[PDB]
């Protein structure tokens, strides 16, 4: 079940992993982007919400969706990194590289590794207040 | 065989011309893969070559020398070569508390503290590592030794003395099974 | 499962009152396996260990 | 040929734990004609593991205040418990000395590690040379609550204790003390 | 085939290609690396030491004189190449050699003398590290006597005489290109490229230039006619008086002045190293920073740190809250 394509040849998709301060979503679509293969969550692998970022979760993450992308006949991935964005911090995560080495690991050809985080021009204000952020 | 091409500014052009040797050659030592520094379009390129004894290596390699980059010495990146449970997270002075101008350089100033001291505290308690570009922080250390450090960083600058930080964080090292 | 091991180096004394020894260890299966060890007891270069469980590790890092 | 007490052979010997084999002291140079010799055996750091082992039997057997220095006594307990040993089993006495200090001594125990105030214990490997004294310690003490107050003989008792850890039974002090090590051990991890 | 201490510190495993091993007893007692004193403890003696007698150490030097190396060269390097060159007199003729060397010509260019060119990682538009490569990159690669020198000078004059000469490789060199440094004021050439200070008048003047010499006995000289390189831009500001104690530190303007010791700590100066059979037991990925000494309050820092901060010149603007040391 798949893309029947010769052996030298490799299918690509796009993996949008996105780190966000909380837990991280592993994201394999088409090219296009719009008809998605598979996605777990850092929540759906540890059953804490304390380790729902933890570079653990997202590992596992990778390799559950290493192991659907390889029962679906994608190949190979594209990478395309994401933290919050916007107000927020820019820099993907622990999480995101954490993911990136594990599928990485798992007999993944990859792709072009191209960081897409909504950096505003010119943003409205912060969550914050004026006092600060972050303890 | 694939490759991966990271950036260089105009400002660790230098370092990386000194530390070049230090730099390719465990990268091509052990893990086996090629590396360039291209001139025009100023990347330093890594690629799997036959010899490479083992898959995600280029990875492995590709953090050495970003690290680097970043502004980390070429034996503490040599760590994340060596170690596979290392991160490198960093993020702005800004994003946690809005300042401008000369108070933003305070903050600055009590991340390093006199002579470094400060930084060197931290770097001692949460066994990390600390680059301060202009305005942004960089963390290489495990998981929740970056918790800890950031914790630390973004107490000092939204206005803690450096004491009370110490204290802290002594105490979470003391409760973190160090 | 029970495997019998080797010494390569004795590392130090570590623990609460100094009275752990940590210890490198080689195995007796012929394989270059080299486990980090927490033992009690004296150990010298030359002592051969009983491991009731192997695939314990230390407290590396 | 050097036999011990004049009649015990040291040939038939054989070691069945090989960690233990270099340690275990019995077999050809260290075979000696009686358990005493008073030579300096603690001056120096793992000298006690060139030691015969029935001298070492024989010190951990005047442990108690009453008998702390009388090694004649000590020594002639040993050759009647050798005696009780050969004709209830019929092998060599030597023989089931090693398998009792093989089938005694604890492979992994537990250990503090932290500050004062940690009460949770790690589990560690147990040293060859801590595991034979520990395993001599054991039967020795299973020697002494087995002949408080009754009618038995320690010399028997010993015999008896001897025996049973030969035999890795359920009725040895030593062999119920390493069940119970080795359980916490496991338990603690 | 004289081994220089090159060789033996770059351990060349080359007796096999040579018979007349010839080295002298101060190029192999003035070796401080541990490994290679074990090297030459194990390695089989088929070396035998000689020492020349010194009519050819007096022709040696006056032509040093000449060839403008005589500052570049040691003592020692003098011995060697008499002793390559007594050698060559004593097996065969000594009529091949021509004595007096030749003229210099000059041939300048536009480029920077900091232009990476001839290092191996770096490619300007392919150029590539691989691990078939690295037992080859040494330097530029191209019949009974030899040399197993490294240095340049030695290579310089002795290529300005005309023997040939080889490396620890096995083929021999018949061209040699390297940097020397020029002074521009009294204009005495160095080929000890760590200096700064100029043996002549002593001035912070010696700037880079590139040489070739070939097997021919012809030496030339490209220097940059570049304006950047002859700037004068930061060069004239205001000094502070002469201060002298414990903690001075002068703005270091000649070779050869007193400095007070103010040496970092062993724990300071202790990096990692990463690779080391016994590094994973070790509690943290990286050695503890030195916070408790007095060198630490004192600011002391490594002489190597902070040279891109010398590089910028004294009449411009640093930032507002910076102090520079
Ligand atoms: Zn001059």
């Amino acid at each position: 079940l798949g893309p029947q394509v010769a052996e030298g040849e490799n299918v690509f998709g796009v993996c949008h992993i996105f780190a966000s301060f909380n837990d991280t979503f592993v994201h394999v679509t088409d090219l296009s982007g719009k008809e998605t293969i598979c996605r777990v969550t850092g929540g759906m692998k540890v059953k804490a919400d304390r380790d729902e970022s933890s570079p653990y979760a997202a590992m596992l993450a990778a390799q559950d969706v290493a192991q659907r992308c390889k029962e679906l006949g994608i190949t190979a991935l594209h990478i395309k990194l994401r933290a919050t964005g916007g107000n927020r911090t820019k820099t993907p995560g622990p999480g995101a590289q954490s993911a990136l080495r594990a599928l990485a690991r798992s007999g993944m050809k990859i792709g072009r590794i191209e960081d897409v985080t909504p950096i505003p021009s010119d943003s409205t204000r912060r969550k914050g207040g004026r006092r600060g952020r972050r303890l | 065989e694939e490759t991966r091409k990271i950036p260089v500014p105009a400002n660790r052009y230098t370092p990386l011309k000194e530390n070049w040797m230090k730099i390719f050659t465990p990268i091509v030592e052990h893990l086996g893969l090629q590396i360039r520094f291209n001139l025009k379009s100023r990347n330093v390129e890594i690629r799997t070559c036959k010899e490479t004894k083992d898959v995600s290596a280029l990875t492995k390699a590709a953090d050495f020398v970003k690290a680097f980059i970043l502004g980390f010495q070429v034996e503490d990146a040599l760590a994340l070569i060596r170690l596979d449970d290392l991160f490198l997270e960093s993020f702005e002075i800004t994003d946690v508390k809005p300042l401008k101008g000369d108070h933003l350089s305070r903050a600055i100033g009590r991340i390093a503290g006199k002579g470094g001291k400060t930084k060197f505290t931290i770097e001692n308690v949460t066994r990390t590592r600390i680059v301060l570009a202009d305005v942004k922080v960089h963390i290489l250390g495990s998981f929740q030794n970056i918790k800890m450090a950031r914790t630390a960083i973004c107490n000092l600058i939204l206005g803690n003395p450096p004491s009370k930080v110490y204290g802290n964080i002594r105490a979470v090292a003391s409760r973190s099974a160090d | 499962p029970i495997k019998l091991a080797r010494v390569t180096k004795v590392l130090g004394r570590t623990g609460s009152q100094g009275q752990c020894t940590q210890v490198r260890v080689e195995f007796m299966d012929d394989t270059s396996r080299s486990i980090i060890r927490n033992v009690k007891g004296p150990v010298r270069e030359g002592d051969v260990l009983t491991l009731l469980e192997s695939e314990r590790e230390a407290r590396r890092l | 040929d050097i036999k011990l007490f004049g009649k015990w052979s040291t040939d038939d010997v054989q070691i069945n734990d090989i960690s233990l084999q270099d340690y275990i002291a019995v077999k050809e140079k260290y075979a000696k004609y009686l358990p005493h010799s008073a030579g300096r055996y603690a001056a120096k750091r793992f000298r006690k593991a060139q030691c015969p082992i029935v001298e070492r039997l024989t010190n951990s057997m005047m442990m108690h205040g009453r008998n702390n220095g009388k090694k004649l006594m000590t020594v002639r307990i040993v050759k009647h418990a050798f005696e009780i040993i050969h004709l209830l089993t019929g092998e060599n006495p030597l023989q089931v000395l090693v398998n009792a200090i093989i089938n005694s001594g604890p492979r992994e125990d537990s250990t503090r590690i932290g500050r004062a105030g940690t009460v949770r214990r790690q589990a560690v490997d147990v040293s060859p040379l801590r595991r034979v004294n520990q395993a001599i310690w054991l039967l020795c003490t299973g020697a002494r609550e087995a002949a408080f107050r009754n009618i038995k003989t320690i010399a028997e008792c010993l015999a008896d204790e001897l025996i049973n850890a030969a035999k890795g039974s359920s009725n040895s002090y030593a062999i119920k003390k390493k069940d119970e090590l080795e359980r916490v051990a496991k338990s603690n991890r | 085939v004289v081994a220089d201490a090159g060789a033996f510190l770059r351990h060349a495993a080359l007796q096999d290609i040579g018979k007349n091993i010839y080295t002298i007893r101060e190029v192999v007692t003035e070796i401080r690396d541990k490994a290679t004193r074990r090297r030459l403890a194990v390695l089989p003696y088929e070396l035998r030491f000689k020492e020349p007698l010194p009519e050819y150490v007096r022709l040696v030097t006056e032509f040093s004189k000449k060839t403008g190396d005589y500052p570049s060269l040691s003592a020692t390097d003098i011995q060697v190449l008499a002793l390559t060159y007594q050698l060559e007199a004593e097996f065969v003729g000594v009529s091949h050699l021509k004595q007096e060397p030749q003229k210099v010509k000059v041939s300048s260019s536009i480029q920077h003398p900091e232009t990476p060119l001839h290092i191996s990682g770096f490619h300007l538009p392919g150029g590539w590290i691989t691990p078939s490569n690295i037992k080859q990159i040494q330097q530029e690669l191209e019949v009974r006597v030899g040399c197993l020198t490294t240095d340049f000078a030695m290579q310089n004059v002795l290529l300005q005489m005309g023997l040939h000469v080889l490396a620890v490789n096995g083929m021999l060199i018949r061209e040699a290109r390297s940097y020397i440094l020029r002074c521009h004021g009294c204009f005495k050439t160095t080929s000890d490229m760590s200096r700064v200070f100029c043996s002549h008048c002593g001035n912070k003047t010696l700037k880079k230039v590139s040489v070739t010499v070939s097997d021919d006995g012809t030496l030339h000289m490209h220097f940059s006619r570049n304006p950047k390189v002859l700037n004068p831009r930061g060069l004239r500001y205001s000094l502070p008086t002469p201060k002298g104690g414990k903690y001075a530190i002068n703005p270091h303007l000649t070779e050869d002045q007193r400095f007070p010791q103010l040496r970092l700590s062993q724990k300071a100066r202790q990096k990692t190293n990463v690779f080391a059979p016994d590094y994973i037991a070790g509690v943290s990925p990286f050695v503890e920073n030195d916070i408790s000494s007095r060198s630490a309050t004192l600011q002391v820092r490594d002489s190597t740190l902070g040279a891109g901060r010398r590089r910028l010149n004294p009449n411009a603007s640093r930032k507002k809250f910076v102090k520079k040391r």
